[PDB]
């Protein structure tokens, strides 16, 4: 199982911090993933980060987000800076195959 | 195990929507049942919006995860009963409070 | 370690 | 060399046969799945390996 | 719609499948496709291969297999899949060939403990720098499916079998009709033994004994055809010479009282379910019989006594309904 | 079409009585249900006929015991101590027991209050 923090109200030209606690044997030297989902839609890959900690991106957009991730912590996180209306979205996070138990996730809205 | 699903408006002619969120991972499997007060239950929906044989296409049903909803595409005058969503993948069978329809 | 447990996921309709 | 069991494919690259004998191969795959020849049959292609036994 | 996916314990492979149930019609099987999800920290090493198996297991491995090799024509599924995944989906895709057999298990004895006994569908992917590296299970997905029947849309004529025999010294023989009220039963519908004996013989039915016996035989094993009664019914109902009887006997086959036999074929079990008797196998062409499949058919055999014996027994066919 | 049960003392026992033609017994899966008066259906017992499992509300386990003779197409719902909280209708099905367990059939309702 999972858990994930952050999310919350946001209004356009600010920043959100968001991050992610991982239970059990998926974190150490798997890479960890991050989603977000449209308002009936398909969820959308958002972002990555490998086990030797850079990062790779499968986003259309590729622009300011901050992905860190802790090999000791037990945490993933996943950082927003060019806040759009498109990013109005419930967010999630797992892993790249989506291994763990895809649980609740978190929420961010603008304007 | 429990799902969870009160008083429709009777407004004519309507389209209305009305959720059965479950509490694990039923798989779609859930069937909507509807009696008339006094009769025995009619089944109008198993497995995901699969109409019954004996209902028009005025009945829908829909899916999202572990969430559930059942809409009628046009109120007519022939339905004002009570619908009971049940679940059929764990041993103790479990149906919704149910909800009326008066406006 | 043991296995994991079959589930299911969701693609669009069209 | 000898096949013990009846098999056949719907594929075109696949061989199909009746407890063949004598197939030529000049020695073991590379792979995982055989390649094998019939003279008595005449055609060539793709065995799997469970269903060859030496000469 | 949903689309089915198991996942790794390493975290690193996740498998798609459309369904887990493919419907053999009698011309072409339903193709097994999916995409395989990775982590590209390992794929950066090696691609990911995808293995499709076919077992058939017996005894207490004593396993006979067919092993189908592909290592990573794109169907309206396989686009779907991989638009909603993205880069990393390597999709894969296997065609069954119509002559492989359905899935179908044995009754497991009350003395044992097994996962199952009959013919099994597998779908697999793992990472490995070399094909013959298979050091860790931990990084691998197996996952099962089924390929299942239906009864065909079009029904046989009305099954009708009799026998005339004169009973040692006898007069004429004694003829009794049995019909069943159509070939095409569905599974626990009961089965209306029509059934008509007239005689003129001294002798004379003193019990009637009516029973579906179910036939299946293992192609793999030399000499394994196995039949067990089932549903068996022995009525009282006597005919002394020169009388006219006429009665519909409503039998069913079920599990209950059989579910003590050994090698009563069921349908095919993905976990350690209970599943309902096995169905009938279909089949179009002249087929030569498979190496690996259980083969399964049903006939009602209906028997008379006297004071010797006679019996005839007639086919019918056993399938669910094409949904 | 159900002959339901009463005409006794409190906490005294019945025997429900349930019918409903043309169905096969053991094909389809007989299913009971009890609905309170202000209180929504919940299932109660259930017997399969074809498989032999026999399945109660955990409120009812040792106070029920199901039985459905296989030449008659009947159901009874032998209720051995009832209590107060027991009057209700009390509908039995007849449904599909082949990979499916909807209850798409079913007979008359009886009261059981005295």
């Amino acid at each position: 199982q999972l858990q994930e923090s952050g999310g919350g109200l946001v209004q356009a030209g600010g920043s959100l911090r968001l991050s992610c606690v991982v239970s059990g044997f998926f974190f150490d030297t798997v890479t960890m993933a991050w989603y977000r989902r449209a308002p009936g839609k398909h969820r959308e890959l958002v972002a990555s980060a490998t086990a030797g900690g850079t990062t790779t991106y499968a986003d259309s957009v590729k622009d300011r987000f901050t992905i860190s991730r802790d090999n000791a912590k037990n945490t993933v996180y996943l950082q927003m800076n060019s806040l759009k209306p498109e990013d109005t979205a419930v967010y999630y996070c797992n892993t790249f195959v989506r291994s763990l138990s895809w649980g609740q996730g978190t929420q961010v809205t603008v304007s | 195990i429990q799902m969870t699903q009160s008083s429709l408006s009777a407004s004519v002619g309507d389209r209305v929507t009305i959720t059965c969120r479950a509490s694990q991972s039923v798989s779609s499997a859930v069937a909507w049942y509807q009696q008339k007060p006094g009769k025995a239950p009619k089944l109008l929906i198993y497995s995901a919006s699969s109409l019954y044989s004996g209902v028009p296409s005025r009945f829908s049903g829909s899916r999202s995860g572990t969430d559930f909803t059942l809409t009628i595409s046009s109120l007519q005058p022939e339905d004002f009963a009570t619908y009971y969503c049940q679940q059929y993948k764990y041993v103790p069978v479990t149906f919704g409070q149910g909800t009326k329809v008066e406006i | 370690d043991e296995s994991c447990t079959t589930a299911s996921s969701s693609l669009a309709k069209d | 060399f000898v096949a013990l069991y009846d098999y056949e494919s719907c594929t075109e690259t696949d061989l199909s046969f009746k407890k063949g004998e004598r197939l030529q191969i000049v020695n073991n795959t590379e792979g995982d799945w055989w390649l094998a020849h019939s003279l008595t049959t005449g055609q060539t292609g793709y065995i799997p390996s469970n269903y060859v036994a030496p000469s | 719609t949903r689309v089915f996916k198991k996942a790794s314990p390493n975290g690193k492979l996740t498998v798609y499948l459309g369904k887990r149930d493919f419907v053999d019609h009698i011309d072409l099987v339903d193709p097994v496709d999916g995409v395989v999800l990775v982590d590209p920290e390992y794929l950066k090493e090696r691609r990911v291969y995808v293995t499709l198996t076919v077992a058939f297991r017996y005894g207490r491995g004593l396993t006979f297999r067919k092993d189908l090799f592909v290592a990573n024509p794109l169907t309206r599924l396989q686009e779907r899949l991989i638009k909603k995944l993205g880069e990393h989906a390597y999709p894969f895709t296997f065609e069954i060939c119509p002559n492989l057999p359905s899935s179908v298990t044995l009754q497991p004895g009350p003395e044992d403990t097994g996962k199952a006994l009959g013919v099994d569908y597998e779908v697999k992917a793992f990472v490995a720098e070399n094909l013959e590296e298979k050091i860790h299970k931990r990084n691998s997905v197996r996952l099962v499916i089924r390929k299942v029947q239906y009864a065909p849309e079009r029904p046989g004529p009305q099954p009708t079998a009799e026998t005339t025999r004169q009973f040692l010294m006898s007069d004429k023989p004694l003829h009794l009709e049995a019909s069943l009220d159509k070939e095409i039963y569905y599974h626990g519908e009961p089965i209306s033994v029509n059934v008509h004996v007239t005689n003129n013989t001294n002798k004379t039915v003193k019990k009637i004994k009516i029973s579906v016996r179910q036939y299946a035989d293992i192609v793999l094993f030399n000499t394994a055809q196995y039949k067990v009664p089932v549903a068996m019914e022995e009525a009282d109902d006597t005919v002394a010479p020169s009388s006219t009887f006429s009665k519909v006997y409503t039998l069913t086959p079920f599990l209950a009282n059989n579910r003590e036999k050994r090698g009563l074929a069921l349908d095919g079990k993905l976990k350690h379910e209970d599943t309902n008797l096995a169905s009938s196998t279909l089949l179009r062409e002249g087929a030569n019989r498979e190496i690996l499949g259980i083969i399964v058919s049903y006939k009602v055999k209906v028997k008379l006594v006297v004071s010797s014996d006679v019996a005839v027994e007639l086919p019918f066919t056993l399938m669910h309904p094409k949904p | 079409v159900e002959s339901g049960g009463g005409l006794v003392q409190p906490g005294g026992s019945l025997r429900l009585s349930c019918a409903a033609s043309g169905f096969n017994v053991y094909s389809s899966s007989i299913h009971w249900v009890r609905q309170a008066p202000g209180k929504g259906l919940e299932w109660v017992a259930s017997i399969s006929s074809y498989y032999g499992y026999t399945y109660y509300a955990d409120s009812v386990k040792g106070r029920f015991t199901i039985s459905a003779d296989t030449s008659k197409n009947t159901a009874y719902l032998q209720m051995n101590s009832l209590r107060a909280e027991d009057t209700a209708v009390y509908y039995c099905a007849r449904s599909r027991q082949f990979w499916y367990s909807g209850l798409d059939y079913w007979g008359q309702g009886t009261l059981v209050t005295v």
